[PDB]
């Protein structure tokens, strides 16, 4: 019960990288989430644009491209 | 897709394709949560707001302004109404290349979609911003003898992406009653006469949907046979 908002920073650091391959883990993980009432707030935007679309171009997307367009 | 035009063109297509041959709750608490932390009640000052909280809460499946009858859902939708309202000069004024300016177009299409998902409770605002639209769009086409001329603020602000919101508004059935319910149709038909603008043909011609029979694809069927020969090619 402590370590929990660490491993959700962890997760959504990890979810931002996978695109569309993380939504076949999103109900396997969701019955953790509201059996203990997490809720975290980066982790709901990640999974509101993954499961809901936002655009097309940046889904499924090279992490490292992201990372080499934002540090220009 | 790099642009939202054809963004949304294959989206739509996706989305037909699929529909043709066959989440959490969050009731009350976690939407005040989330909509607390969107810093859009605290302040009114724009370009400060959390703008993926924002799309968020708009796109997030339950919450549709029909079944959460509280007043600060409300004021949400009515600050950003006169946001994206054209006339209040919000969004309309921000220029091309911006740091954050396909964020706000696709954050006021998911909007303007999420106001269409109350068919019974999301007129009084819907309503408000297509007319807002109509007449920002008979202001800059020439349908008026104050000036007849604003290509010079349609093609390097933000305010060329109100077709987009058109565009949105075009695909479901429920949206092109709405539409029709104000003058937006006919505007469109008297726009395809005029001769001075070519853009604006260019933007209506590819942000419409035609998947289904109705007067969408008589806009396009007059811009065919009747324009400008070069909006004639384009076509
Ligand atoms: N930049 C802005 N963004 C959003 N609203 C603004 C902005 N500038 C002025 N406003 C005003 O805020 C109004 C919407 O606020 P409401 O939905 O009435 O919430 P409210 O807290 O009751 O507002 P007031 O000022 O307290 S009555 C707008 O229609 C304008 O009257």
């Amino acid at each position: 019960p402590e370590l929990r908002s660490t491993a959700m920073d962890t997760l959504s650091s990890l979810v931002f990288q996978l695109g569309k391959k993380y939504q076949i883990f999103i109900p396997m993980v969701n019955k953790v989430l509201v059996r203990h009432r997490i809720n975290h707030q980066r982790y709901d935007v990640l999974i509101c644009r993954i499961v809901k679309g936002y655009t097309l171009a940046d889904e499924e997307e090279d992490p490292l491209i992201y990372q080499h367009r934002m540090l220009r | 897709p790099y642009s939202l035009h054809l963004d949304h063109i294959i989206q739509k297509a996706i989305a037909t394709h699929q529909k043709r041959d066959q989440i959490l709750k969050d009731t009350e608490e976690a939407l005040l949560i989330n909509l607390r932390d969107s810093q859009v009640l605290q302040h009114k000052e724009n370009l400060e707001w959390n703008w993926n909280l924002i799309g968020t809460i708009l796109k997030w499946p339950n919450v549709n302004l029909r079944n959460y009858k509280d007043e600060q859902l409300h004021r949400f939708v009515r600050r950003l109404l006169y946001f994206y309202k054209p006339s209040s000069k919000l969004y309309a004024n921000l220029d091309l290349d911006f740091a954050k300016a396909k964020q706000l177009t696709v954050v006021g299409c998911q909007f303007t979609e999420f106001l269409l998902e109350s068919e019974e409770d999301g007129q009084g605002y819907l309503e408000d911003l297509v007319k807002d639209i109509v007449q920002w769009l008979n202001a800059s086409s020439g349908m008026k003898p104050e000036r007849s001329l604003q290509n010079n603020g349609l093609l390097t602000t933000l305010s060329q992406h109100y077709f987009l919101f058109i565009g949105t508004l075009s695909c479901h059935p429920h949206g092109v009653k709405m539409l029709e319910k104000c003058s937006v149709f006919q505007c469109l038909l008297n726009l395809c006469s005029l001769k001075n603008q070519d853009h604006l043909l260019k933007l209506t011609v590819s942000s419409l949907d035609y998947s289904r029979d109705g007067l969408a694809r008589v806009i396009l069927s007059k811009i065919l046979t009747a324009a400008t020969d070069a909006c004639r090619l384009y076509a």
